[PDB]
């Protein structure tokens, strides 16, 4: 199928430039052009420029002077990268492709790279269990998770045993502490009869920083 | 409205 | 470039109901317009285009309809999992542009929530700081109120909440409030409680525990 794979969020500081992959499968670059959109908190969805399957470029007026898209289509990889960033430049950025070679409906989409532009640094999360016991157990559901605390920037992705949970998962979106690092718990419920012979792990990746970690959570 | 980066959703 | 309004800007609904998503745009664009669908933490999802278009994989409860400024993107019998952001775009003009969205929420019966409170852990302590955590799981409405005790002291602006969007599925919300202090005074203080308020509870709900 078609298919638009991106590279990772990342930090990048100001007035310092910013740099994404878009690898492709299920077409060639030959015969289908490549957007690129951004969605920011200021100015929602914002179509950024293409990349043509010709190898010509057009880029919004306003971007022209510090965006340059290129391509290498043996590769099947196309690259965004913008020059001089600045605070409301943090935002998603989605690179898509249209459903025919000269439209702007854009059917496909990339998943999206979370680039948070700030001059602090990234740092990893710690985490820490979220102990099922009686003060988490009712009618025979019993509640466990994983506090992930003090990393920076977002994103970071949980899972629980591995993809193999997904039903009950609540993971929490992130909150800025004063210390200017983010805090999440991830939740699950469970039959608390699972408790003695299922082990249930969560499994933590935080991208920027390239810490995965998998924590094990007991009963106390 | 404000875009959410955290969730990908509005937040009104 | 096109501006373009969509109105209103939150939408709440009811499902098996019919809901219109208006979008406008400040000159004439024939019919060139295009719908997108946003669920939570996912991309975009083109749901229409040109108007009234349909694309393949989409279900048959979304349609299209009006032409020159006056757009309506329509689905006749909502489910939970329409919970999303949507949004419009224009293309008879260079640069293409995007409206700003419409929310859309669902209404459903009103549960109250499960709660569950967790201690430290050990291995966080070993850090110089506490951390408590009190969950509010699967509610509707959204509203709640979480107030925390710590030996009978009312505690205030140590703690931060966290809401995540709509389920999918049942249409519900889960809370976390979590309270916040250094090892030092967890260790000073016994008695820590989350008493939660809620429109599905009779009576305010206490969870609580002592420190070993
Ligand atoms: C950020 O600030 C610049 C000026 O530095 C302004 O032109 C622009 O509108 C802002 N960008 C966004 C996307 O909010």
């Amino acid at each position: 199928q078609v298919q638009l794979k991106q590279s990772g969020p990342g930090l990048v500081q100001p007035s310092q430039s910013l740099s994404i992959t878009c690898t492709v499968s299920g077409f060639s670059l030959t015969n289908y052009g490549v957007h690129w959109v951004r969605q920011s908190p200021g100015k929602g969805l914002e179509w950024l420029g293409v990349i043509w399957s010709g190898g010509n470029t057009d880029y919004n007026t306003p971007f022209t002077s510090r965006l340059s898209i290129n391509k290498d289509n043996s590769k099947s990889q196309v690259f965004f990268k913008m020059n001089s960033l600045q605070s409301n430049d943090t935002a998603i950025y989605y690179c898509a492709r249209a459903l025919t070679y000269y439209d702007y409906e854009f059917a496909y989409w990339g998943q999206g790279t979370l680039v948070t532009v700030s001059a602090a640094s990234t740092k990893g999360p710690s985490v820490f269990p979220l102990a099922p016991s009686s003060k988490s157990t009712s009618g025979g559901t019993a509640a466990l998770g994983c506090l992930v605390k003090d990393y920076f920037p977002e994103p970071v992705t949980v899972s629980w045993n591995s993809g193999a949970l997904t039903s009950g998962v609540h993971t929490f979106p992130a909150v800025l502490q004063s210390s200017g690092l983010y805090s999440l718990s991830s939740v699950v419920t469970v039959p608390s009869s699972s408790l003695g012979t299922q082990t249930y792990i969560c499994n933590v990746n935080h991208k920027p920083s390239n810490t995965k970690v998998d924590k094990r959570v007991e009963p106390k | 409205x404000q875009f959410d980066l955290s969730t990908r959703r509005l937040r009104c | 470039d096109i501006l373009l309004t969509q109105s209103p800007v939150i939408l709440s609904v009811s499902p098996g109901e019919r809901v219109s998503f208006s979008c406008r745009a400040s000159q004439s664009i024939g019919t060139n317009i295009h719908w997108y669908q946003q669920r939570t933490n996912g991309s975009p999802r083109l749901l229409i285009k040109y108007a009234s278009e349909s694309i393949s994989g989409i279900p048959s409860r979304f349609s299209g309809s009006g032409s020159g400024t006056d757009f309506t993107l329509s689905i006749n019998s909502v489910e939970s999992e329409d919970i999303a952001d949507y949004y419009c775009q224009q293309n008879n003009n260079w640069p293409t542009t995007f409206g700003a969205g419409t929310k859309l929420e669902l209404k459903r019966t009103v549960a109250a929530p499960s709660v569950f409170i967790f201690p430290p852990s050990d291995e966080q302590l070993k850090s110089g700081t506490a951390s408590v955590v009190c969950l509010l799981n699967n509610f509707y409405p959204r509203e709640a109120k979480v107030q925390w005790k710590v030996d009978n002291a009312l505690q205030s602006g140590n703690s931060q909440e966290s809401v995540t969007e709509q389920d999918s599925k049942d249409s519900t919300y889960s809370l976390s409030s979590t309270l916040t202090l250094s090892k030092a005074d967890y260790e000073k203080h016994k008695v820590y409680a989350c008493e939660v308020t809620h429109q599905g509870l009779s009576s305010p709900v206490t969870k609580s525990f002592n420190r070993g």
